[PDB]
RNA sequence: UCGAUGUCGGCUCGUCGCAUCCUGGGGCUGAAGAAGGUCCCAAGGGUUGGGCUGUUCGCCCAUUAAAGCGGCACGCGAGCU
RNA sequence: UCGCCUCCUAAAAGGUAACGGAGGCGCCCAAAGGUCCCCUCAGGCGGGACGGAAAUCCGCCGGAGAGCGCAAGGGUAGAAG
RNA sequence: GCUGACUGGGGCCUGUAGAGCACUGAUAGGGCUAGGGGGCCCACCAGCCUACCAAACCCUGUCAAACUCCGAAGGGUCCCAGGUGGAGCCUGGGAGUGAGGGCGCGAGCGAUAACGUCCGCGUCCGAGCGCGGGAACAACCGAGACCGCCAGCUAAGGCCCCCAAGUCUGGGCUAAGUGGUAAAGGAUGUGGCGCCGCGAAGACAGCCAGUCGAGUGGCGCCGCGCCGAAAAUGAUCGGGGCUUAAGCCCAGCGCCGAAGCUGCGGGUCUGG
């Protein structure tokens, strides 16, 4: 979730900048990360 | 842990870090290096930690070459004490490292495993690192 | 293996470097000249030729000198070549290194061990008109115990062993 | 585009000399497909049959390789098929139209058929091969 | 600062910070429900009465939605003790 | 801890501080002094009854790593031994 | 009475920076290998083996204030030149000081902490809290204030308003108010240079692979920005307010600007 190192965790996961912030979204929600 | 077997002198002065590496700057053994990008004292505990991670990664696998060696003693006064009363006690040992020193090296491994292993180690080190290959590092004739 | 060289007069090496050029010199018993080459083109070459194989330098007077490298000095930080030494050959026999062919793989595998190419190449006396491409080794029964050293080689014509010859060349050793 | 060298010698050297081909249409093959027509389909013509659409995609340029002038009618398609540059075939013409009638549902349609200097059209191969 | 800057804690009076103990949002959950865990946003308001020790703090009793942690010269003696 | 000597710190003249690093001195020799004349070390490899891994003997190899009362440094066999 | 600092040329003296491993030690990997441990295995004492401890020797790699085969820049000194300076040398009278401080560089101590502490070379404050810049501010930048001027030229630093002088010119970046002060580390944020994959053997991404008809991927250099970033009275880059800038990088022209320099008058002290 909220960490200073966001990386891709798997190949379904996906890195998305939205509104100033770097997120990540996978298919499975455990993989969801936001940078902070 | 990782220290000399003898020293001529038990404690020694801190000194400084002029640029460059002097030597130990090109590959020489294995097929992939981890190189220094900044000067620092690297402590035996760090060297060891990195080294172990390397192996742990390609578990019991290829070969490893530790190219820096902590000969320098690291003093430190007891806790809570004031100044004076001679130099402090020796706590550990460091290896003086300066940009372009090839600190590690690996052999008998895939580039994938290697790339990765090293990266990992670079994390355990308190300085910035780069990975290397085997270019014009062949000082011959 | 050819490289456009140029003639260096007295332009600060710094500025040449700055401008992607690689300062240098060429010499032999007879000639001595400041030269420069371009970096990326030299590297393209050297990446293969290195000190093992001849390079032909094309000066601005059309002439084409057959040379070997004798030295690549480099800046520790920003690990790049600062300066190249070129030895222009002629006919007198000259010393150099010649690459080896580590055939197959060694039999030391059960104990986790791994090969050590202690010598990828060997020093030899040769004439410029009889330069070999390579030398052929025979690695197969290199176990976790034994190794090989000396004149256990397939020395062709034009060659003279300019080593010990008693000296270790490739040894298989335990894992990390 | 390094790949065109081992190719631009064999759609006017292979696709130019033959004797007896025809057209089928293997299309929507679901889980029943792996690579077994480049691994057992030779049993139709000895050392001959295969599985490819090579020069069956820019076939406006393959209808200029064996000299055939005026090029706009068929040629492309999922042209699966199998004949050969040196192989025999004749007696399957009555068995032919059984794989589009009910053994499948429609998908054994044809387009061309080079009967050694005798190309057959659509119903001109469906009435001919009967 | 020694031709003086009263120097623990208690009381009284507050005010601020958020790294939030309740209360309001929310995402993950090894989230069935209920109840947790964990992180994210959020101080607006709240954050008890006793036994023991000068105590700070702490342990304990009975509660509680909760019984937060800090700064203000270890806030506050020309306000008291 | 307090005087004296050696080394480093001391930034290539000299000098250079700290409760910086690390050692010595408060003696000794009637020959360990003067001069003249001789002689050359430590090791290493052989080889030799008692004989260790150096007792004394022989032969090669050995520019100095021996030795110069004692700390260190400098010096030194073309001798200071 | 020209000998001074400083400078030029010549000649000595030197063991740091750097570098090096020849000595003194430390040290990685490999080979060879005295001993020793230990397996084979026996007392007839030999003998074979060891991905064990381990001298010397060999190959390849390193480290050092109290190591040096080597060694700068500089420094000290004598000679001979320049050098008339609030220089020097000599004899005597009068002192105050003997508590330093910061900054830069070089070391030690310290924790490669401190407006720390101890020396060394330099510099300023001290005594220049007089003047200009830096928002304010002994010692950072500029510059050594005898007095006067409603004159002029510059210094640092400045030219959108406060506030003197450019909303000056030409080319780029940046979209965070970054600028307007933080790290490991993260990211399909941007821009600019590089070099390879491999594309009518027309799948890079999308529905059965045919259609689809092209650009796709992977590294490497460089610039600017994003998150990483939580503390206590009311905030804020000095403030207003700045977005092809009033930010940042690169070019250039002009102006502003001190008690610096000139001009003009005056005073005083020295020498002529």
């Amino acid at each position: 979730k909220v960490r200073a190192s966001v990386k891709r965790i798997c190949d379904k996961c996906k890195v998305i900048r939205r509104h100033g912030r770097v997120y990540v979204i996978c298919e499975n929600p455990k993989h969801k990360q936001r940078q902070g | 842990m990782l220290m000399p077997r003898r020293m001529k002198y038990r404690k020694q002065q801190r000194g400084r870090l002029k640029g460059a590496t002097k030597g130990g700057d090109y590959v020489a053994f294995g097929d992939y290096g981890l190189v220094a990008l900044e000067p620092a004292w690297i402590t035996a505990q760090q060297i060891e930690a990195a080294r172990v991670a390397m192996v742990r990664h390609f578990r019991r696998g290829g070969k490893i070459f530790i190219r820096i060696f902590p000969d320098k003693p690291y003093t430190k006064k007891p806790l809570e004490v004031r100044m004076g009363k001679g130099k402090g006690n020796v706590e550990g040992y460091v290896a003086v490292v300066k940009p372009g020193r090839v600190m590690f090296e690996v052999a008998g491994v895939t580039e994938e495993q290697a790339m990765e292993a090293l990266r990992i180690a670079g994390h355990k080190l308190p300085i910035k690192t780069k990975i290397v290959r085997r270019d014009a590092y062949d000082e011959a004739q | 293996y050819r490289l456009k060289a140029y003639y260096r007069e007295g332009e600060k090496p710094s500025a040449l470097r700055r401008a992607g050029k690689l300062p240098g010199v060429m010499y032999n018993r007879h000639l001595n000249r400041k030269v420069y080459v371009d970096l990326v083109e030299f590297d393209k070459v050297f990446r293969q030729a290195s000190i093992h194989h001849v390079i032909v330098l094309e000066l601005p007077d059309g002439q084409s000198l057959p040379t070997l490298v004798r030295q690549v000095n480099l800046d520790k930080r920003r690990r790049r070549p600062e300066h190249v030494d070129f030895f222009v050959l002629s006919d007198e026999p000259v010393e150099m290194y010649v690459p080896l062919r580590f055939v197959g793989t060694p039999a030391g595998v059960r104990a986790g061990g791994v090969l050590q190419e202690i010598h990828r190449d060997i020093l030899v006396k040769v004439s410029p008109r009889n330069i070999p491409e390579f030398i052929e080794v025979d690695v197969s029964g290199l176990e976790i115990g034994d190794s090989l050293h000396a004149s256990d080689l397939k020395l062709p014509p034009g060659v003279e062993l300019a080593v010990s010859p008693e000296e270790t060349i490739a040894a298989v050793v335990p894992p990390e | 585009a390094a790949a065109a060298a081992a190719a631009a010698a064999a759609a006017a050297a292979a696709a130019a000399a033959a004797a007896a081909a025809a057209a089928a249409a293997a299309a929507a093959a679901a889980a029943a497909a792996a690579a077994a027509a480049a691994a057992a389909a030779a049993a139709a013509a000895a050392a001959a049959a295969a599985a490819a659409a090579a020069a069956a995609a820019a076939a406006a340029a393959a209808a200029a390789a064996a000299a055939a002038a005026a090029a706009a009618a068929a040629a492309a398609a999922a042209a699966a098929a199998a004949a050969a540059a040196a192989a025999a075939a004749a007696a399957a013409a009555a068995a032919a139209a059984a794989a589009a009638a009910a053994a499948a549902a429609a998908a054994a349609a044809a387009a061309a058929a080079a009967a050694a200097a005798a190309a057959a059209a659509a119903a001109a191969a469906a009435a001919a091969a009967a």
